[PDB]
């Protein structure tokens, strides 16, 4: 491993930079939302949660209080944890619920109607983490979000955008989601206000009642009543029986650097410290970035962890996850042994790995 | 999806990656609340195998992935993105760039990206590889794509010192990496 490089006057591109603290974001609005909540004396969990808040307003493409997420913790002391809340499928889903008649899935059901929901963990996820970790009351962190629906904000590029491309998709199909982001006709454009008083009633009432309000409120009613009335599942008991989770996370050694990332249901922690697992075995360093090489070897990695993730991953608590043996350097190193600098493997010759001498 | 990047005067680090799955989700409301409803279950498994499958009160399997990186025993990389699947090469270009070429976080950011997911059997590039690297990748027997842009990283390196650098990718306008 060569020398790091944080940056010097000479280069192409620069990072910003700052002596305290620090926020990268989607949106410019959300960053200094979470700039301002740390020049106010809050942690990095508390800013955290605030940009998560103000993204739910500035960014609804993704930002959200109707989804879910993960999120990395590293505490100044070394502790390093990760929140789960991701989405729970309805206690009356069904494994071929998504199945026309003809037997065949139908995508317009699990992406735009009323069954392609998952009980939302945002609001959850974000009042674990902030009670164990942060140092500010909710109504602090969610206050600017507030601020940002009631009063609005102007529409820039990206969310003119977005409305007008995936917007005009399914938005307008919705009475009361077209209200809120369709004007006159057509989607909100550049220059227009944004205010979303609903969200921003929302909002209140999270931050004067705590995350039950989402639960178990006035919220929750919302959610079942839109499904009981639209055929969804979502109900008050889904609402009120989920659960953000604190888990260990995954993580591995890659040429003498520890690396941290989501352990399951996500997929992308466990591949990504199994495809450095293989690469460690390569002077990468020497190929070079642009490389025909150093990109042949990382393609052809790219491949078995791709197709161990389509085998072997899954919800930990329904199904159990050999991440022991798929992040284990002597498979990796048994995989690396297989690939061939100057010709590639098709990737019909190419199965999930067995796992068994790793276990 | 989307994700974002904190790290605090105290050397407190977080990489959130949260999402409604495809845009803008559902495009659904709920009621009256200004809401709006995720499609998550989609990700799972219609008919991967029966490790995804649809089951009641089960996860879908997701690619997010926040990633931290240490260095000497210190937080040294705080990164993540959106992209689904891609999210996995993503950041793992963040870590080999800073790590084994030595890219400072914004020279890592600006970097062009490749991805190849096993099926479809192709190496999937973004614009920015010489032509004279993809010849050399297809003689190795590579299928080159040339696709659309992937991913949104918003990431911050920390200097042993405690001086914060920062990268919000060039990919998503309107973004911003700041600081005080
Ligand atoms: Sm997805």
């Amino acid at each position: 491993a060569p020398p790091v490089s944080y940056g010097v006057e000479e280069d192409v591109f620069h990072p910003v930079r700052a002596k305290q603290g620090m926020v990268a974001s989607v949106d410019a609005t959300a960053t200094q939302v979470g700039v301002d909540i740390l020049k106010e004396g809050g942690n990095a969990v508390d800013a955290a949660v605030a940009v998560g808040y103000a993204l739910a307003v500035t960014h609804p493409q993704a930002g959200n209080l109707g989804g879910g997420g993960f999120m990395l913790i590293r505490s100044k002391n070394g502790n390093t944890t990760a929140i789960d809340f991701r989405e729970m499928a309805p206690a009356k889903a069904t494994r071929d619920m998504f199945l026309d008649d003809q037997g065949n899935p139908d995508s317009k059901k699990s992406l735009t109607s009323h069954l392609a929901s998952g009980t939302p963990g945002t609001v959850a996820g974000f009042s674990l983490a902030l009670d164990k970790y942060g140092t500010m009351p909710l109504n602090k962190v969610v206050q600017p979000a507030f601020k940002l629906a009631r009063d609005g904000f102007i529409v820039n590029d990206a969310l003119a955008d977005d409305l007008k491309t995936y917007g005009s998709e399914v938005l307008p199909n919705h009475e009361n989601s077209k209200a809120i982001f369709w004007k006159e006709g057509e989607p909100l454009k550049k220059g227009d206000t944004l205010v979303q008083a609903n969200l921003a009633k929302s909002l209140e009432m999270i931050a004067e009642n705590g995350p039950d309000e989402f639960y178990k409120g006035t919220i929750a009613e919302q959610i079942a009543q839109e499904m009981q009335k639209n055929g969804g599942l979502i109900t008050k008991e889904d609402l009120a029986a989920y659960k953000a989770v604190e888990r260990t996370p995954i993580s591995g050694d890659y040429r003498g650097y520890q690396v941290y990332s989501m352990p399951p249901p996500s997929s992308g922690g466990i591949h990504i410290v199994q495809i450095l697992n293989i690469l460690e075995n390569f002077d990468m360093k020497k190929y070079g970035f642009g490389s025909a090489d150093a990109m042949q070897i990382m393609a052809e990695a790219e491949k078995y962890a791709y197709a161990d993730r389509s085998e072997y991953l899954g919800d930990p608590d329904f199904v159990k996850v050999p991440w022991q043996a798929l992040t284990n350097k002597a498979y990796a190193k048994s995989i690396a042994d297989q690939i061939d600098i100057n010709k590639a493997k098709p990737s019909s010759e190419i199965r999930p790995g067995k796992l068994a001498p790793y276990e | 999806t989307t994700h974002y990047s904190v790290v605090d005067k105290d050397g407190n680090a977080v990489a959130v990656t949260y999402t409604l799955n495809t845009t803008f989700g559902t495009g659904i409301v709920a009621g009256e609340s200004g809401i709006l409803l995720n499609n998550q279950m989609d990700d799972f498994s219609a008919k991967g195998g029966d490790a995804n499958a649809v089951g009641p009160n089960k996860r879908p399997l997701s690619s997010m992935s926040p990633t931290i990186v240490v260095k000497d025993g210190k937080t040294w990389l705080v990164t993540g993105s959106p992209g689904g699947s891609r999210i996995i090469t993503t950041v793992l270009q963040m870590v080999v760039n800073s790590i084994d070429y030595g890219l400072n976080v914004a020279e890592a950011t600006n970097a062009p990206r490749f991805h190849h997911q096993w099926l479809p059997d192709e190496l999937r590039v973004e614009k920015g590889f010489s032509p004279d690297t993809l010849k050399l990748l297809e003689a190795k027997g590579q299928k080159v794509a040339l696709k659309e842009a992937m991913g949104s990283t918003q990431s911050i390196m920390v200097g042993p010192d405690g001086e914060l650098y920062g990268a919000s990718d060039p990919r998503s306008v309107d973004d911003l990496t700041a600081g005080y």
